[PDB]
């Protein structure tokens, strides 16, 4: 049992047992407003009344500004090696070494109560709680991205997201605006069938592959560095569905996804990814036809094998 | 004539102009700035940042309930001068015209939740008056959960998905919610509203609205009525079913928000009448029940309404977060004419509306926005604040001053035209914590609801209870839902408990009775008009079936109705594809003739569009109550699916002939004698 | 032409008006809605709830540094056509006028801290150009504490209050400042600059202004020169006594904020004019040190100011929070004809200014509140935001479009004159976190500094170094001072070391030096003009004193002098009470004849002011080094306090001759020869 909520044990309140209290403490009751009379009106000194809905009232936070509809969990990460011979980072620097994660699964234009299969891009963002400090991978999983520039992301994102004369429609690419940028911006076509591909629908977020998309570095303590890519791959496999299947789901479950990660884990069944990478020498950036500090751009298996570091 | 001539100055056109930062000057904005080719970003790129600053920080906080809505511009004009019942200004005078904005919503989901999910649906409407805005908040159902506004944060939580992975989504059907409405017994009379026709409307513009409150009316000599608001449909009330609902969900979520706003476009503009019922306040308790109890309703053969003027929904938000987004109802928005009750659920909303907003604005300046400016004139002493867009001349901002002179006046019912509590009204007894004794009969009004339906109606309340209940895990909640529906009625219990695999419980003839009354009912009526109306004209791009079906568009749209017709791919006269259709989309199907071709063979499977498509878009619209027709030869897809033309709301044979039966359908809008009633 | 032109139509008047609710209609709020007549006050009044929520939220977070200061609206005059040097619009043609707000402020109290404490001064300018917004963001010292941006916390956290108790207000005479002066070698320069009269100026119109960092001006072709932004005041520079601040704190902590006002509200609106130094890209490192090195200034004899224009501040603010408070200034607010350099604190601020808005504003749209926008007008794809203020036609808010039409279009250097950086630009080298060894000489130009002060001036940075370093409570960190001290000169290290009780370090003469340079001395100068000075004419209301007193002041008045005639109580020509009058509020003191009987006798103990008062006065205005003036017989009180007419400074005679001599006296302003040099 090594409980990855452990540190989160400290903010835990159970209510069982207990009297009703106020924030500031103190025991009440708040099932009746304070009233002067049988039939009066309700009193500014009920200090009880006020203090509850005013929590109610400021309940909202705002909503993610892209991946609003999403969902996560805890995990653990065990490293099957010593990688000291490309990385000093501590969480893959000894075998068996277990870190903390948690998991946020996501779709790209859909706002919080969107539906969880429509077709979009999925999000698959990654948090090592190591003790050299919290590391994150925030990635799709899709290997490739709309844009080569990040100046460029309200641009694809207000076109994706619902017209701003009537905000219609929801969590959807069919609309003038989208396919107005995708055509205008050829960049964002290598995406765009990723997205019309099975991976726009799948059908779980235990039954998709991750990627960190972005070429990044992993440096030694002596200052060696590879370019790297980052990958998950399913335990589980990839699956997805079709079409006309999704958007029925869509009305009959929209938690369907979300349901489906709680279900797995609390019967026991936890799902499981591997990490695998891809290593790049430094000269070697330009060679395969392509920059690979191009993001609408992933480098094939046969250039480069994946080899994995953990689960 | 234009409801958004006020919001003219504030417009901005960006059409034939360079691109510029927040604080002026002219940009490019698709490179980021960089050191050396393949170099990295630098600090220094003024112009990302602020790009990408205000589009992080795009997002503000959705409304804690209501989230899901939409919204237009409008005008309301009064029939009369109503002085004799109340002071109020927009009601003042005959041909009085007020602008207006007008938001329904669903209570529930958020903000990317389905606009056809079963939920209670919100009828938020401003008048922007020239004694100041006055709000009549309220929802499509006359009553609501509970008599106490303190108990609001427990209803809503409950409704809302459970804390621990938040599902589910804008759905009542869940184990927390039912032990609320078993648990608390003043939920069950809207929990019958919430499943019948009200739950799932066809679209806003086909549900009546209601204040839900009594309120009052005060005239200028200070004499009150005890009043409750209406607004009844001009275009009538519908409602679809729950299976197509829940397809509806997923092909479109947008579905209501839509056509509202394809109406106002169309020319088409939806109209409500204003209505209201007068009450003496000596009889407030004289039908039956507290008038303070806003889980009842007074029925018009009490009281019936008179209406006072008439609101139409003419023009469209040209943002939607400006104005849809932004704007912000209080019940507290009152203005000189009208006053509160001691109803113990309004007087809690007047305290939380406002001080919601300070979460979803940041600041207490969210009046000085556009949407929510009044057309009267703001003149007070209030300085300073987050994002104050003014700058006041008065450096005496207190009162009483010798040094303004007086200025900003002090205004009450006899001086200034101010607002005046009504002067009758009284306090008498001890401070309490309870509620009054006549708040207790929770059963006795839900019963009369029931009553009062069609029997196929009564069947839907039912099946809804059936399957919503059917998704609690908990036994022991369904064995004290089975008590709370027993003491409404017998039947109900003995019906549900069916579905649930439980055990009736025995006649408690404690709150049973038989009484009627009127208005309650959505399928009994037909439509005033057809107006709006949606057909799908099932077509096909082989042969001169085209043609034919082009035809049949041309003479239904000019009775009104919008024709869309559909076909294997987007030739000359065709609207949507195969692929892009769904009998959720359209109030009557119809297919054109030739187009048998895609019901069976080769026909129903093509590369273009999921297999048995045509089919299910006629198999669907059929089932689910919509007017089904086949032009000519066009009677093999009808009995493709087993439907003969001699069934009620089936139309076969020549054009003129399905035309003018499929707009007599409309009218009847659902035919409910495709759906099984117990005991058949 | 009145700056504040743009501004009117978001002013309010409420005179002749009823009080209003935020949101419209008349109302009566100086009584509560309670119940019963002396009962508890009910939820339901609506009209307490919006008056109280919007004075609870009146305040908005003060700046996280310069948080006490003032402002002013004025115009800027450009003296010709600049296309020569920079292709920016407001400095492109002679006798162009561009709309301005300047801010001064100081950096280290909070909003209720004094004016007179010794600090840094900020001198913030935004331009109102058509092509933008432009602020130049300054001190009135040209040289910074640090050398890196991401040592801005370190800096400000160290001068600031201590965490612990925040003790001391306003001040860096605590351990924790100078803990940071000693160990960040850097801040000493701007350290003596703060010990000068630059730390505690007369007035914001009597300190000069600089950009401190280097910058560049870009013409049209796109060539390039490193500039330096300067602003001279036409009014001189003057500066206090530390003695005479320390009670001006306290007796008005508003001195220099009033000053401001009254001068702009008399007509009397200051003036500055705009100078640079242009200095070739190839003579970055030509003088001395490195230009990008903030902690340096050029010298006028390497480069002469060459002035463009003049700037006016002839409007006061109307409400000091819409206008003063809220704006926002950075130097990312920058324009086409302007461009950054690769200084290391310069880079950090542009990301600073712009994120700090964020927390004071609680939103991204900071840029729509009226002192922020520009005049230029705002077009882009940014929508959506807290507070959004505006509507939007354009529904394709993306770039890449052909919806749109290509609008709005993206400018450049050679279309759209839209902004551009220069082209010569590169980057070379390593990725690196240090800092470059031209930046390792702390010392050179301190000592540079000092050596071109006047002995007295001299004399006043080392008693300040003296004040603010006994306050120190660790002796290790005073021998750590007394150390970098003897880094720039001995003298100075020994000077100081005798009032901390230390001993002085052995001389250390590898920076040390004797060079000379123009222009950063305040006192060896005299006023160009001594319009807006004020002199207060002690009187007394026995005898003929105070028409004797009245005649003197119209005399006074015409000069452009504001005179203050005081007396025991408020008579026929008097303007101040003796309780309420210290000699802090006055340029000079002069007394009116037949004053002497209160410096004196029963006069000089009155119940109608604190005993000693009339002579405190004369004492305190002397001892500070300021014109002190006596009219006839009055030179009883002169020689009460030990001063003698044959003295400098001082004047005693008929009225003619006094006018005379104290005007005179004005123009040095301030009297050197009262104060002790060390040896002697
Ligand atoms: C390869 C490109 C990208 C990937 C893999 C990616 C992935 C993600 C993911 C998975 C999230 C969800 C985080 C969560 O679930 O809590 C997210 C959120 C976000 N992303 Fe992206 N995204 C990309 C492009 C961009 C770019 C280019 C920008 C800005 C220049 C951006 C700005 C944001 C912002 C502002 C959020 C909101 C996070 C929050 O509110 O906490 N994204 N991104
Ligand atoms: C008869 C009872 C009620 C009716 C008819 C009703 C109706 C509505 C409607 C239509 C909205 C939509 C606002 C919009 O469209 O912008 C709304 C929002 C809201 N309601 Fe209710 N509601 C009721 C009960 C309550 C109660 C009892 C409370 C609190 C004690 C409450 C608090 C709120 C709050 C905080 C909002 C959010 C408004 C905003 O964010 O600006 N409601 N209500
Ligand atoms: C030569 C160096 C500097 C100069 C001349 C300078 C000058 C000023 C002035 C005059 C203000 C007053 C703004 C106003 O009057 O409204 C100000 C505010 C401010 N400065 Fe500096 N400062 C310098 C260094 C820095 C650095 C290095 C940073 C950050 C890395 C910084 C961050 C800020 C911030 C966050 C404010 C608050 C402005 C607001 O809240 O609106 N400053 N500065």
């Amino acid at each position: 049992e090594v409980d990855a909520r452990q540190r989160l044990k400290e903010v835990e309140v159970d209510d069982n047992g207990q009297f009703m209290t106020t924030d500031f403490g103190g025991n009440i009751e708040e099932q009746f407003s304070l009233k002067a009379g049988g039939r009066g009106s309700t009193l500014l000194e009920d200090f009880i009344f006020r203090q509850k809905l005013q929590h109610f009232d400021h309940e909202r936070i705002p909503e993610r500004v892209v991946h609003a509809r999403g969902a996560g969990a805890h995990g653990i990460f065990t490293s099957y090696g010593d990688w000291s011979n490309i990385t000093a980072a501590s969480f893959l620097g000894a075998k068996d070494k277990q870190t903390p994660v948690f998991v946020r699964f996501s779709t790209v234009a859909g706002s919080r109560g969107s539906a969880d299969t429509a077709r979009d891009v999925h999000g698959f963002a990654t948090r090592f709680y190591t003790d050299e400090g919290n590391f994150d991978i925030v990635g799709n999983n899709i290997p490739v991205f709309f844009i080569q520039d990040a100046i460029r992301f309200p641009d694809l994102i207000h076109s994706v997201k619902p017209s701003p004369d009537n905000e219609v429609p929801q969590a959807a690419t069919a609309h003038d605006s989208a396919w107005d940028f995708f055509s205008s911006q050829p960049s964002a076509l290598h995406t765009l069938f990723w997205a019309m591909s099975g991976n726009g629908i799948p059908r779980s977020y235990r039954h998709m592959d991750g990627f960190g998309i972005h070429t990044f570095r992993l440096v030694t303590e002596d200052g060696k560095s590879k370019l790297v890519k980052w990958h998950w791959k399913t335990k589980q496999g990839k699956a997805a569905l079709v079409w006309e299947e999704a958007q029925v789901l869509a009305g009959k479950n929209a938690d369907f996804h979300r349901q489906d990660l709680w279900d797995a884990i609390e019967s026991g069944n936890a799902p499981s990814w591997e990490l695998a990478v891809q290593l790049i020498d430094e000269d070697k950036a330009q060679a395969y036809g392509f920059d690979l500090l191009d993001p609408t751009k992933f480098l094939p298996e046969e250039f480069a094998p994946l080899q994995v570091l953990g689960e | 004539v234009d409801a958004r001539q006020r919001l003219k100055e504030v417009e901005v056109d960006d059409n034939g102009q360079f691109m510029t930062t927040d604080f002026g000057g002219n940009i490019e904005e698709q490179f980021s700035l960089k050191a050396g080719g393949r170099g990295s970003t630098l600090l220094e790129d003024f112009i990302f940042r602020q790009k990408l600053q205000h589009f992080d920080h795009e997002r503000i906080p959705e409304r804690v309930v209501h989230a899901r809505g939409a919204g237009a511009h409008g005008i309301f004009t009064s029939y009369g001068d109503w002085s004799n019942i109340t002071a109020a200004s927009f009601l003042g005078a005959k041909d009085k015209q007020t602008p207006v904005f007008v938001r329904f919503s669903t209570v529930a989901g958020s903000r990317g939740s389905a606009d056809t999910a079963r939920d209670v649906h919100g009828f938020a409407t401003r008048f922007y008056t020239d004694e100041g805005n006055f709000d009549i908040v309220g929802n499509n159902i006359p009553v609501f959960f509970i008599q106490d506004a303190i108990r609001f944060p427990d209803l809503i939580h409950s409704v809302k998905p459970s804390p621990d992975n938040e599902v589910p989504q804008a759905a009542t059907a869940h184990d927390s919610a039912w032990d609320f409405f078993s648990s608390q017994p003043s939920a069950l009379h809207t929990l019958f509203w919430a499943m019948s026709g009200n739950g799932i409307p066809r679209s806003y513009r086909h549900m009546d609205g209601f204040g839900i409150h009594t309120f009052r009316l005060v005239t200028e000599d200070g004499k009150s009525k005890l009043v409750k608001w209406h607004w009844k449909t001009k275009q009538g009330k519908a409602a679809l079913v729950w299976e197509e609902a829940q397809v509806l969900a997923g092909k479109n979520a947008d579905f209501h928000r839509q056509d509202l706003w394809d109406a106002i476009e169309s020319g088409n503009a939806p109209s409500w009448e204003l209505a209201v019922q007068l009450i003496d306040e000596d009889k407030a308790q004289a039908y039956g029940f507290d008038l303070l109890d806003p889980t009842k309703f007074l029925p018009e053969e009490f009281a019936p309404l008179q209406v006072l003027g008439e609101m139409t929904l003419n023009r469209n938000p040209m943002n939607y977060f400006a104005e849809t987004e932004q704007i912000s109802f209080q019940p507290g928005h009152i203005v000189r004419g009208v006053d509160f009750t001691e109803d113990p659920l309004l007087q809690g909303r007047l305290y939380s509306y406002l001080d919601t907003q300070l979460n979803r604005h940041r600041g207490p300046n969210f009046e000085q926005l556009p949407i929510n400016r009044p057309v009267s004139g703001v003149h007070n002493n209030h300085r300073d604040g987050q994002g104050q867009a003014w700058i006041h001349k008065n450096i005496h901002h207190y009162s009483p001053s010798y040094l303004n002179k007086g200025y900003p006046a002090q205004a009450n019912q006899t001086v200034g035209r101010g607002f005046f509590t009504t002067p009758g009204r009284t306090a008498s007894g001890v401070l309490n914590r309870e509620l009054s004794a006549t708040f207790d009969d929770h059963y006795t009004q839900p019963r009369l609801f029931f009553n009062s339906l069609t029997p196929v109606e009564q069947q839907f309340v039912i099946n809804a209870i059936r399957f919503e209940a059917s998704h609690v895990t908990n036994e022991q909640v369904k064995k004290n839902v089975l008590e709370q529906l027993n003491k409404i009625s017998n039947d109900v219990a003995k019906r549900v408990a069916v579905a649930l695999g439980l055990e009736a419980p025995q006649p408690d003839p404690t709150y049973y009775h038989n009484n009627v009354t009127r208005g309650v009912s959505i399928f009994n009526e037909s439509l005033p008009t057809i107006a709006t109306l949606r057909v799908g004209v099932l077509s096909t791009t082989k042969g001169g079936s085209l043609d034919k079906a082009k035809a049949l568009k041309e003479q239904l749209e000019k009775d009104g109705l919008k024709v869309t017709v559909i076909a294997e791919y987007l030739a000359s006269g065709v609207d949507q594809t195969y692929s892009a259709a769904d009998a959720t989309a359209f109030d009557a199907v119809v297919v054109a003739e030739g187009a048998e071709r895609v019901f069976s063979g080769k026909g129903a499977m093509s590369p273009l569009f999921p297999a048995g498509r045509p089919s299910q878009i006629l198999t669907d619209g059929y089932r689910w109550g919509k007017p089904v027709a086949a032009v000519g030869s066009a009677k093999k897809a009808l009995q493709s699916i087993g439907v003969e033309e001699k069934e009620a709301g089936v139309y076969a044979g020549a054009q003129d002939e399905v035309i003018k039966g499929v707009e007599e359908g409309l009218k009847v809008f659902k035919f409910l004698e495709r759906f099984a009633v117990d005991g058949d």
